[PDB]
Order: C-alpha cells, then structure tokens, then sequence
C-alpha cells in the first residue's frame, strides 16, 4: 500500500547513454494508457 | 448528473478523498460535513 491506497512498487532504469528525466517522461505516457481507475506516484530516489 | 445521492457523496468523499486531504502539507484537523457508509442492521422488533 502506498499513501492508504493498493499499490504495487516498480523498480527500473534510463537504457546505456540516455537520462533518469527521459526515462521517467516515458513511464509517465505507458501510465496515461492503462485501464481506467489505476494511477501512480513516484518515491524514495524519483521523489527527490 | 443525479445519480448519487447526499449519503453516497458524503461516503465517496470520506472513502476515496477524506485520508489523503488529512495527510497534506499543512492541513490540521478535518472534519466531514456527512458520514462514510457502515453496514445497517436495521432490526425488527416484531420479526424478532
């Protein structure tokens, strides 16, 4: 669980050469796609 | 729309709402104007 809600921790990485800013952009766009009533947030090291 | 009424607002509201406003930046006390649902037994003396 993540702020109250049912969550499910991910954990990945920016491929050889590109950044963490161009890594996350892209997770943010496959997020919008997902079925309807499920969300995200990011924590620990991406919430800095 | 007029498809929930004043009870089933007042339970969204305290369900899916109320948690995460208490836990935000600077919010004190909140207080919510109705009631989250419960389960109503609501007896018969009679059938009883």
């Amino acid at each position: 669980r993540y702020n109250g809600l049912p969550s499910m921790e991910i954990l990945g990485q920016a491929a050889p050469g590109k950044s963490t800013g161009e890594a996350m952009e892209l997770m943010e766009q496959l997020a919008s796609k997902l079925p309807t009533g499920v969300g995200y947030d990011w924590t620990g090291m991406s919430y800095q | 729309d007029g498809t929930m009424t004043q009870e089933d607002i007042s339970d969204y509201v305290a369900a899916n709402m109320k948690d995460a406003i208490s836990r935000t930046s600077g919010v004190g006390d909140v207080q919510l104007f109705g009631s989250q649902y419960a389960m109503r037994i609501w007896m018969n003396p009679n059938e009883l």
